[PDB]
């Protein structure tokens, strides 16, 4: 046939002369119109055309070929629906010639495309483009827009966005527009060279208005809280503090000096979307998002960390020593309440406060991994549960109060730990909380079952029956267990005399209990050690600087309306001709980079 | 294929794919004198096709091989524990006698065509087919002992349950997350505990027969 | 032994996958047998086997192809 | 006062310190004190800028007019 023929031509593309006499072949063809010319011109599996065959498979003879087939398009009144033609497989639906043209690196023939009339719209909307998850897939943003800037083609991008019918503002199937796309795609520093920063950059100043970052995909998120949701920490860091100098772009700045006067420079930083005073801020991102292990870089960018600082410093230091004061009192009542036992008035004073972590951690369990932020939440609960099912058990006419008394005892002198975390003291706890909450101590207590019933099977079995101490403490199956767990509790002792016919098996056995429960616990401890001092201390620092934010939001959550607005903060400031944003003041010093300050809001510094 | 990032390659399977005399696959893998197999075992025709290999019969057959073995050695341990100290307990022992036998065929001719240069580290998957040899062995032995007149066969039959139990190990070593454990469990015991163990056996003698004179 | 846990694991997986695959009856290995027929060239028809990667620090341009339509 | 260290500065004070010491030669820049009583080297004592301090405390200058403002002679 003659489809494969001009398929074969187009892709080879070892001379234009083959598929030019193939193309007056398919016009003699024709003129004996349009869907059979290009039902003849497409591949009916994929809806593939001629041009995008010949795009795919660039050779140095493609240009040619491809004003040859625009050529015979357009001298056929069909170049509408033939340059515009798009995919129609599931996987790769919606992707025309244009998206190949820009994919391949070919700004010539891109922009011949465009002259021709592609419609730069084209949304490749198909399951390869729009990937369940990354690394199955290329997700750029659907969008040749937004594959020129994924592909770093600043070129395409100035040909793209200084075309007419372009929608910069256009938004794909996830809801993205380009800056989603870019902060999707954008990684880090050195890794691709960091250029989704200057095409973020290029296109937010290029298209000179707030509409592209004030823009909410499907899941609420704007490219700022997008970029707080991921660990884009580079691109949080450039959206966070950007300053535009020039005149006319000066208030798409994030981040205005007023003051410089010559080291010292007091520098504003605005908090919209960013002081927890809105629905999900980058703070409230920043601080609560489990899912992706770079808090410790995110919190300290430059408006972050001081925000943080000023809530604390403010009324959260306030409010969080006022509660471990108040737990501690609850904690001394509650350890003279179960000392002084009955075997003395205020022995409610607990019993209330018990009741309100009882609810308040409850209902801060109510609102929700969520073991590791959340784990404090549990243990705070269980204390006070304990606390009252202890009082219900006492004024019953129970005896087995004490047990739970002194269990809630114990458990909140142990929650003493969620307010001395910073402390270097209980640093292995704060640190322990974490590795060995899951997995670390699960596969320990698998082996430790398996080697514990095992070997009370084998030396169970060992023991002869005896007339009824019967001389051997390893008698039933129940027995045998109880002696190897009291033997790795220390709390055993090892006897060559049994009552077996095999004591050296016997004794073989008991010694291999011994040395491989050994090894169980050195594993357990060398990991839960890991010291690498350094690095443990990082990792004491960083959860202790990730709970100190935490909390921080955590007591801003509790003030009431008026509370917060009293604390609130923020100065407002004019930074245009009429945009008055509240901002934050951070005054720095710098002695290298000298140079003359053209960009102020304020000539009098002060 | 190439678009972006992606890219569907299409490499050639000819003396590559286990269908041939000796392949690059067979070879690669069943070559002990190298030390470089980690390396070579990653490159992407046969790294994909270990996987898909894997994944078309071999984790199924793994996990048979697995509850198969798991489910003797729960027998052994129900006969090692209610031991004579016959109607459906006879019937286990049996199960767990022509199992034993059947493991100590298949682990001796695994043997029998072992090379040398296998056994050059420990830590190696050779090592096995000797131990689920001894376990097999030491089944088959005390059913012989037992239907005999001779009281040692509790010795060899506590011995096989405790060196199945053992050689479980083996199997944890084939799941992912279990591999790491249990290879670090197994090279702290067989490198270092053991060198311990001869100097600690040292001290232990010495200063007994000096605290003993 | 850190990575050496990975090592010890390819290794017994790889031995344990070719034995298994050698246990199997002719007929299964000749069902399952990844890999299928392929023609590279005039007549090549040689079992070729598809692997798609990714790989997301790509800098680069491909304009090749056998079959340029995406399967 | 201004001098602070050299990750912040690049040690540009002590070169102002030489050039204007140089310029004005005389010992009546070194041995004024301000409203503390403090000469500039006992200043840069007090505040410990131990970089300028360091270049004061050993200055030398093989010039042959301008020796007199040296603190320390290699002979
Ligand atoms: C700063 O710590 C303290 N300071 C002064 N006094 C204290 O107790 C009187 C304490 C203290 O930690 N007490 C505790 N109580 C309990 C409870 F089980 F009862 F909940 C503790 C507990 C809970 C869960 N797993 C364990 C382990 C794994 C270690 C075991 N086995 C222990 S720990
Ligand atoms: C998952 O492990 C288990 N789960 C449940 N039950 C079990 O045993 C009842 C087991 C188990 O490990 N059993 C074992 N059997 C034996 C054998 F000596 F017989 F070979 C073991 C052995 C072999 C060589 N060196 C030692 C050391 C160095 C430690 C000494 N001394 C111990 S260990
Ligand atoms: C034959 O003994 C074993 N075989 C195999 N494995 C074993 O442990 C894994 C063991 C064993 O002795 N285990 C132990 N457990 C505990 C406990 F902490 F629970 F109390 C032990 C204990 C008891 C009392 N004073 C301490 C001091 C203060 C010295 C400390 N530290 C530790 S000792």
């Amino acid at each position: 046939r003659l489809k494969k023929r001009i398929f074969a031509a187009v892709s080879e593309g070892c001379v234009e002369e083959l598929v030019e006499l193939l193309v007056e072949l398919q016009e003699l063809c024709r003129r004996r119109v349009p869907d059979f010319l290009m039902h003849k011109l497409t591949a009916s599996d994929t809806g593939k055309t001629c041009l995008m065959k010949a795009l795919l498979n660039i050779n140095p003879n493609t240009k040619e070929i491809v004003r040859i087939l625009l050529a015979f398009a357009e001298e056929n009144d069909i170049l509408g629906r033939f340059i515009n033609a798009e995919y129609t497989e599931e996987a790769y639906e919606g992707q025309t010639a244009l998206n190949i043209a820009i994919e391949r690196r070919q700004g010539d023939i891109a922009a011949l495309l465009i002259a021709a009339g592609a419609d730069v719209n084209a949304h490749a909307k198909g399951a390869f483009f729009n990937p369940k998850y990354q690394h199955e897939g290329f997700y750029f943003g659907e969008t040749p827009l937004a594959l020129a800037a994924c592909t770093n083609q600043p070129e395409i991008v100035q040909l793209l966005m200084e075309h007419e019918q372009t929608d910069i503002t256009s938004r794909d199937s996830r809801g993205n527009n380009i800056l989603h796309a870019l902060v999707t795609v954008a990684e880090d520093f050195k890794t691709q060279n960091d250029f989704v920063k200057r095409m973020y950059d290029m296109i937010l100043l290029r298209s000179g208005n707030w509409e592209l970052e004030t823009t909410r995909n499907n899941d609420g998120l704007t490219p700022l809280q997008l970029a707080a949701k991921m660990g884009k920490a580079e691109i949080l860091k450039y959206i966070l503090s950007r300053e535009i100098k020039e005149k006319r772009l000066r208030s798409l700045s994030r981040k205005f000096t007023d003051w410089a006067y010559g080291p010292v420079s007091s520098s504003l930083y605005d908090l919209t979307n960013v002081d927890t005073t809105t629905d999900n801020s980058v703070l409230e991102i920043t601080v609560y998002n489990t899912n992706i292990d770079n808090r410790h870089e995110m919190l300290t960018l430059e408006p972050l960390h001081t925000l943080l600082h000023m809530k604390w410093k403010k009324f959260a230091k306030h409010m969080f020593f006022l509660s471990f004061c108040f737990y501690f009192f609850y904690n001394i009542t509650l350890t003279l309440v179960s000392y002084y036992r009955p075997r003395l008035l205020g022995r409610m004073f607990v019993l209330i406060w018990a009741m309100c972590i009882s609810v308040k951690e409850g209902i801060a369990i109510f609102l929700l991994s969520i073991l590791s932020d959340a784990w404090f939440h549990f243990v705070f609960f269980i204390q006070a549960v304990l606390v009252i099912l202890s009082v219900f058990l006492y004024l019953f006419a129970y005896k087995e109060y004490l047990a739970c008394l002194v269990l809630a005892m114990a458990l909140g002198w142990a929650n003493m730990l969620y307010y001395t975390r910073g402390f270097q003291s209980m640093s292995m706890y704060s640190v322990m909380i974490q590795k060995v909450i899951l997995h670390d101590v699960l596969k320990f207590l698998f082996v430790y079952i398996v080697f514990l019933l095992g070997f009370g099977v084998a030396l169970a079995s060992l023991i002869e029956k005896c007339p009824n101490k019967d001389c051997s403490s390893y008698g039933s199956f129940s027995d045998a267990v109880l002696e190897l767990f009291k033997l790795t509790i220390g709390l055993g002792d090892l006897n060559i005399q049994q009552n077996s016919k095999y004591p050296i098996l016997f004794l073989f056995l008991l010694i291999t209990y011994v040395i491989l429960t050994f090894v169980l616990l050195l594993n357990m401890l060398i990991a839960l050690m890991g010291e690498t001092v350094e690095n443990v201390s990082k990792e004491s620092e960083r959860i202790w600087r990730l709970q100190r934010a935490r909390t921080i939001l955590e007591f801003e959550k509790m003030l009431p309306e008026w509370l917060r607005s009293r604390f609130r903060m923020g100065e407002l400031c004019k930074v245009a001709e009429d945009d008055f944003r509240l901002c934050l003041r951070i005054n720095e010093v710098k002695w290298t980079e000298w140079k003359t300050h053209v960009s102020f809001l304020n000539e009098d510094p002060g | 294929w190439a678009y972006g990032p992606v890219s569907s390659s299409l490499y050639d399977l000819t003396n590559v794919d286990t269908t041939t005399d000796n392949s690059v696959l067979e070879i690669t893998v069943y070559n002990t004198n190298i030390d470089n197999r980690h390396e070579m075992l990653t490159l992407e025709p046969l790294h994909t096709l270990l996987h898909m290999k894997w994944k078309k019969f071999a984790k199924h057959m793994f996990f048979l091989s697995f509850c198969f073995y798991f489910f003797y050695n729960i027998t052994l341990t129900l006969v090692s524990y209610y031991r004579p100290r016959g109607w459906l307990q006879l019937l286990g022992r049996m199960f767990v006698l022509i199992w034993a036998m059947c493991i100590s065929v298949k682990e001796g001719i695994a043997i029998f065509l072992l090379r040398p240069s296998d056994l050059q580290s420990i830590l190696s998957d050779a090592w096995f087919h000797f131990v689920f040899f001894i376990q097999a062995v030491l089944v088959i032995l005390s059913v012989f002992l037992y239907l005999f007149a001779y009281k040692e066969y509790l010795a060899c039959l506590v011995l096989a349950m405790a060196l199945g139990w053992a050689n479980m190990l083996y199997y944890t070593r084939g799941f992912q997350s279990m591999s790491m454990y249990s290879v670090m469990i197994q090279k702290v015991i067989l490198h270092d505990v053991l060198k311990f163990l001869f100097v600690y056996i040292v001290f232990l003698l010495g200063f007994g027969v000096a605290l003993a004179s």
